[PDB]
C-alpha cells in the first residue's frame, strides 16, 4: 500500500515538531528497518534516520527517530530554517521497500525579508522577431506571498501576464518572476510599463519605458 | 567519490517504450545492489525496481508491474531500465540509489546512502518546442543583466555563463508555464559596472530535449 | 604488551579548578568489533585498595559524580575533574583491558589551599624506654601546608645532625592539610650528658621561626 | 543414553550470531521433555515437524544451531523470513522441516556497561546459503581509496555489536535462541528416543 | 555485601616459595576472570596474573617478569583463589591485591550485580622477600602535657607494618599513624598521635591497640599525661 504521513507539518524558530508516519504489520510494524529522507528542491534525497532512530555520519542529534506499532515518528528539535524541506519515511517489507506518502515541513518565525524587483524591458532582437517581454524578477523575500500587479502608463494590464509561485533559493529566501507579453506595437504605443510588487503591505513599483530602449 | 548519475530520459510518446541508465563510479558496483525509485510531480518517492549484483534477484513494483525491465552491466558500471507501455502515471524523475553497505535488502536496512541528482521522463503525447534566447541588457557599482530562454517545452534548460567560467551573482529564475503549456525562463546575473566596456558575458543555453544549444552574446544597449 | 602511559606525574590545583590527565597507549585499545574503548580509571587513596571510576573510557561506575568525565579514543585517552574537591585527592591510574591487564605511571593529585600555620608539639623520651636504654624526642606539627618545611633538633643549643629521621603525612582527605613526625633517637648516656632539648621549626605559616621544647626537669 | 541438550539450552555463554555454533547430537535417546525441562521459554514452534510425541521416529543426525539475537529480530530465524540476520546471520530453507526455539536472556547476557560480546554481521555481498555461515572479518573497500586494514572513511567492518542494556525493553533485549535441524541420510537413524 | 580476603603473606626468603590465598564471598566466583595485581612501596599496580572462568577454558596469563615464576590456581567449590610463588625476589617484595577486574569485559555475568557494581578490590597481604630476621615492635607512649595532643610510638620492628587502633579504633579525634621509619638495622618506629583536647584528658582512656602479626605481639597501651 502506500504509507500515511499528513501532507503537511509546521513548527517556530528554535522549536520541535513531530512527523508521523502510520504503515501496516508487514513493513512498519513488519520489520525495525525504517528509514527517513530529507529532500530539498531541485536536489537528491538525503538519509537522515535509519533503523528506526539511528543517525548516519554528520546528522544532528535534534532529528531522532521512534515507532510504536505501525506508526514510527520523525521528531526534529532545535528546528531550523533549513529545517524547512520535504521528508518521507521508508520501509522494508521482504524483498522490496516502500515510501510515505511525505510531508512538507514549513517552519515558523523566520524573520521578514523584503523583495527585491529587477524588471527588464524588450530587447530589439525580440521585437526583431514581432515580439516583446517585460521581465519583473522577485527574490530575497520572506514569507513568500507575493502580489505582482503590472500597468500600462497609469492604467493596469492583465492579459500577457504570467507568473510564478515564488520558489525558495539557496537563500533560504523565495524568488518569484513575472512575465508581461506585448507587441511591440503596445510596447511603444504607451509612455511607461511599471510593475508593482506588493509584499507584506509594502510595495515596490519599478518603469520602464521604451526611450529606455 | 561515490558518485551514480542517471541519464537517458526525456519526452515520448504515451505507450512508447524508454531505456534510462545510471553510471557508476568510484565503487565496486558489481557488488553492490542497486534500485530505481521515481518522483511524480507533486506525489512522493516510490519504488520502482531492485536487482542484485548478480542480477539473480529482481523485485518489480505493482505499478510497474510486467512492463519495465531492470538491467546491468557489471563490466561497464551501468544500470539499465528498459520502460515499455508507458502512460501518463509514470511521468516523474527518475532516480538510481544503492545502499552504503553492499547488500540487496541491505539498502532497505541501514537506508539509501548515496542518490543520483536524477533524470526527468516525460510521457506527453505534446510535442518538443527548442527556446529563443533574448538578450536582458544592462545600461552602462554592479550592473544585472541576463537573458531570457522563452517558448520551450518540456523541461529542463541549463544556463551557464561564459562557458560556465562566470560562476557568482548568478541566479537562473525557475519558469513560468507559458500559457501555451510551454515555459519561460531568466537566468540573470550580477557583475561590476566597470567591466561592461572590458569583459564580454555570453549565456550558454541547453535544451537537449529539443537537441539545441544556445549561446547569446549579452551586451550593453546603444542609446 | 600495552605501555600504558601518564602525564603528567604530579598535579595540584586550587580547591573547585579543573584537574586534567592523560593516558598514552604502545597500541590501539579501540576494537573494532564493537567500536568500544577497552580502558578504564582508578581513583586509589593511600592505604585503600583502587576505586573504578570510568570504563569503556566514558562510562561511571555507580555513585561516582559527574565531577568526573572520561573521554578520548584509540591510544590518547583522558580524564578530567570538573571541579576538584578536598577528598579528590588521590592518585589514578589508566588500566586498559584490551590486553589482559596494564596499569598506566599514575597521576598524583593533590589540594592547593591557603596557607595553614603547623601546631606543635614535642614529646620527651619514656621513663619505659629510657629502662632500656634509649631516648626517642619526638616533634609533631599536625595540620600543615604547604608540604616543605624544615625541622631542626638543637640540644643545649647545638645544631643536631644525622640522628633524626621524618615521616609526612598523606594531605588529608578533608583538612587537604600535611602533618609531619621528626624523631630524634639519642642513647640514654648522650641524652644524659644534656639538659634542654629543643624542636625548632622554619614554615611559611609562621612569621619567626616557633620552638617547642622541653627540660630533662 | 539421552542426548546432551541440557548442555545446549543451560550453556553459560552462547554464541554470537554470526558465528552461530553447532553442536551434533548423534547416537542417544532425544527424549523431548520440553513440556516440563523446568524452563518457562518465551514461545515455540515446529515448522514441517511436529512436537506431538513425534520422538518416535529416527533421525540419522539432529544439528543443534545456538546463538543470541534481539527481540524484535527473533521473528527473522524462520523460512522465507528475510532480514539482517537471516540474510546475514544464518538462514534456515523455505523446506524447513524443525522446530525452533527461543527465550528471553535480558537477564543473562544483559551487561550493566552494555553487552558487546555478542555481534551481528551487518553487511554481505550475497545472500547466506541456508545453514550456511560466515566469519569474515575484513575490511570491505567501498572506497576507491584503500583501507590498508583499517577501518574508516568508505571502508568499513563487516560486524557490529548489540550492546545490551537492561535498562532496553523487549524489542532490544536480548534473546537467546536453539535450533532443531533433523537429519536423515543414508546412514542408519541413530536418534529415537521414542 | 561482598568481599575478597586475601590471606598468606608475610617474609619469605630470597628464593623462597609463598602461597597466598583469596577467600571471596557474595557473588558468583566461579564465573568471574580473577587477577592477582600487585603493589611495591610507592610504585604503581602492576598485574601479575588473571584465570578466567573454567566455563571459558580457564586460561592462565602472567605479565613479563613473574613468568614462569607463579602459578595461579582455582577453587570453585569453596570460592578461593590462590597464588603459588616461586623463586621470589627482592623485586617480588608488594601487597598482593586479588580483584575482579577485567573480568566483567569478557564474562559470562549478566545484570544483576550484587551491590551495582562488579569491578571489587580486597585490602591485599604484603609479601615482603628478605632474608633478613623477623622482630615484634616496642610500643613507647607519646604523653600529653584548648586541644593539646598524645601518641603511641611504635619502635623497632620488622617486617612493616604495625596496625594501630587508638582506643579499639574508636579514637579518631586527630589520629596520626605516620608510616614506621626504616631504620639502620631494618627496623621499624613510627609516631601514631591522636591530637586530643586539654579537658578530656581528665577522662577518654587512650589506650591505642598495635598489632603486628609476622612477630605475634598485640598491645595495648594506655597513654597518661606525665606528673612533672
Amino acid at each position: 500500500s502506500v504509507v500515511t504521513q499528513p501532507p503537511s507539518a509546521s513548527g517556530s524558530l528554535g522549536q520541535s515538531v513531530t512527523i508521523s508516519c502510520t504503515g501496516t504489520s508487514s513493513d512498519v510494524g513488519g520489520y525495525n528497518y525504517v528509514s527517513w529522507y530529507q529532500q530539498h528542491p531541485g536536489k537528491a534525497p538525503k538519509l537522515m534516520i535509519f533503523e528506526v532512530s539511528k543517525r548516519p555520519s554528520g546528522v544532528p542529534d535534534r532529528f531522532s527517530g521512534s515507532k510504536s506499532g505501525n506508526t514510527a515518528s520523525l521528531t526534529v528539535s532545535g528546528l531550523q530554517a533549513e529545517d524547512e524541506a520535504d521528508y518521507y519515511c521508508s520501509s522494508y517489507a521482504g524483498n522490496k521497500g516502500v515510501f510515505g506518502g511525505g510531508t512538507k515541513l514549513t517552519v515558523l518565525g523566520q524573520p521578514k525579508a523584503a523583495p527585491s524587483v529587477t524588471l527588464f524591458p524588450p530587447s530589439s532582437e525580440e521585437l526583431q522577431a514581432n515580439k516583446a517581454t517585460l521581465v519583473c524578477l522577485i527574490s530575497d523575500f520572506y514569507p513568500g506571498a507575493v502580489t505582482v500587479a503590472w500597468k500600462a502608463d497609469s492604467s493596469p494590464v492583465k492579459a500577457g501576464v504570467e507568473t510564478t509561485t515564488p520558489s525558495k533559493q539557496s537563500n533560504n529566501k523565495y524568488a518569484a518572476s513575472s512575465y508581461l507579453s506585448l507587441t511591440p506595437e503596445q510596447w511603444k504605443s504607451h509612455r511607461s510599463y511599471s510593475c508593482q510588487v506588493t509584499h507584506e503591505g509594502s510595495t515596490v513599483e519599478k518603469t520602464v519605458a521604451p526611450t529606455e530602449c | 567519490e561515490v558518485q551514480l548519475v542517471e541519464s537517458g530520459g526525456g519526452l515520448v510518446q504515451p505507450g512508447r517504450s524508454l531505456r534510462l541508465s545510471c553510471a557508476a563510479s568510484g565503487f565496486p558496483f558489481d557488488d553492490y545492489a542497486i534500485h530505481w525509485v521515481r518522483l511524480a510531480p507533486g506525489k512522493g518517492l516510490e519504488w520502482v525496481s531492485s536487482i542484485s549484483w548478480d542480477s539473480g534477484s529482481i523485485g518489480y513494483a505493482d505499478s510497474v508491474k510486467g512492463r519495465f525491465t531492470i538491467s546491468r552491466d557489471n563490466a561497464k558500471n551501468s544500470l539499465y531500465l528498459q520502460m515499455n507501455s508507458l502512460r501518463a502515471e509514470d511521468t516523474a524523475l527518475y532516480y538510481c540509489a544503492k545502499g552504503a553497505f553492499p547488500g540487496y535488502s541491505s539498502g532497505w536496512y541501514y537506508g539509501l546512502e548515496v542518490w543520483g541528482q536524477g533524470t526527468t521522463v516525460t510521457v506527453s503525447s505534446a510535442s518538443t518546442k527548442g527556446p529563443s534566447v533574448f538578450p536582458l541588457a544592462p545600461s552602462s557599482g554592479t550592473a544585472a543583466l541576463g537573458c531570457l530562454v522563452k517558448d520551450y517545452f518540456p523541461e529542463p534548460v541549463t544556463v551557464s555563463w561564459n562557458s560556465g567560467a562566470l560562476t557568482s551573482g548568478v541566479h537562473t529564475f525557475p519558469a513560468v508555464l507559458q500559457s501555451s503549456g510551454l515555459y519561460s525562463l531568466s537566468s540573470v546575473v550580477t557583475v561590476p559596472s566597470s567591466s561592461l566596456g572590458t569583459q564580454t558575458y555570453i549565456c550558454n543555453v541547453n535544451h537537449k530535449p529539443s537537441n539545441t544549444k544556445v549561446d547569446k552574446r549579452v551586451e550593453p544597449k546603444s542609446c | 604488551d600495552i605501555v600504558m602511559t601518564q602525564s603528567p606525574d604530579s598535579l595540584a590545583v586550587s580547591l573547585g579548578e579543573r584537574a586534567t590527565i592523560n593516558c598514552k597507549s604502545s597500541q590501539s585499545v579501540l576494537y573494532s568489533s564493537n567500536n568500544k574503548n577497552y580502558l578504564a580509571w582508578y581513583q586509589q587513596k593511600p592505604g585503600q585498595p583502587p576505586k573504578l571510576l570510568m570504563y569503556w573510557a566514558s562510562t561511571r561506575e555507580s555513585g561516582v559524580p559527574d565531577r568526573f568525565s572520561g573521554s578520548g579514543s584509540g591510544a590518547e585517552f583522558t580524564l578530567t575533574i570538573s571541579s576538584l574537591q578536598a577528598e579528590d585527592v588521590a592518585i589514578y591510574y589508566c588500566q586498559q583491558y584490551y590486553s589482559t591487564l596494564t596499569f598506566g605511571g599514575g597521576t598524583k593529585v593533590e589540594i592547593k589551599r591557603t596557607v595553614a600555620a603547623p601546631s606543635v608539639f614535642i614529646f620527651p623520651p619514656s621513663d619505659e624506654q629510657l629502662k632500656s636504654g634509649t631516648a626517642s624526642v619526638v616533634c609533631l606539627l599536625n595540620n600543615f601546608y604547604p608540604r616543605e618545611a624544615k625541622v631542626q633538633w638543637k640540644v643545649d643549643n647545638a645544631l643536631q645532625s644525622g640522628n633524626s629521621q621524618e615521616s609526612v603525612t598523606e594531605q588529608d582527605s578533608k583538612d587537604s592539610t600535611y602533618s609531619l613526625s621528626s624523631t630524634l633517637t639519642l642513647s640514654k648516656a648522650d641524652y644524659e650528658k644534656h639538659k634542654v632539648y629543643a624542636c625548632e621549626v622554619t614554615h611559611q605559616g609562621l612569621s619567626s621561626p616557633v620552638t617547642k621544647s622541653f627540660n630533662r626537669g | 543414553n539421552l542426548c546432551p541438550f541440557d548442555e545446549v539450552f543451560n550453556a553459560t555463554r552462547f554464541a554470537s550470531v554470526y558465528a552461530w555454533n553447532r553442536k551434533r547430537i548423534s547416537n542417544c535417546v532425544a527424549d523431548y521433555s520440553v513440556l516440563y525441562n523446568f524452563a518457562p521459554f518465551f514461545a515455540f514452534k515446529c515448522y514441517g515437524v511436529s512436537p506431538t510425541k513425534l520422538n518416535d521416529l529416527c533421525f540419522t543426525n539432529v544439528y543443534a544451531d545456538s546463538f543470541v539475537i534481539r527481540g524484535n529480530e527473533v521473528s527473522q530465524i524462520a523460512p522465507g523470513q528475510t532480514g539482517n540476520i537471516a540474510d546475514y546471520n544464518y538462514k534456515l530453507p523455505d523446506d524447513f522441516t524443525g522446530c525452533v526455539i527461543a527465550w528471553n536472556s535480558n537477564k543473562l547476557d544483559s551487561k550493566v556497561g552494555g553487552n558487546y560480546n555478542y555481534l551481528y554481521r551487518l553487511f554481505r555481498k550475497s545472500n547466506l546459503k541456508p545453514f550456511e555461515r560466515d566469519i569474515s572479518t575484513e575490511i570491505y573497500q567501498a572506497g576507491n581509496k584503500p583501507c590498508n586494514g583499517v577501518a574508516g572513511f568508505n571502508c568499513y567492518f563487516p560486524l557490529r555489536s548489540y550492546g545490551f542494556r537492561p535498562t532496553y525493553g523487549v524489542g532490544h533485549q536480548p534473546y537467546r535462541v536453539v535450533v532443531l535441524s533433523f537429519e536423515l541420510l543414508h546412514a542408519p537413524a541413530t536418534v529415537c528416543g521414542p
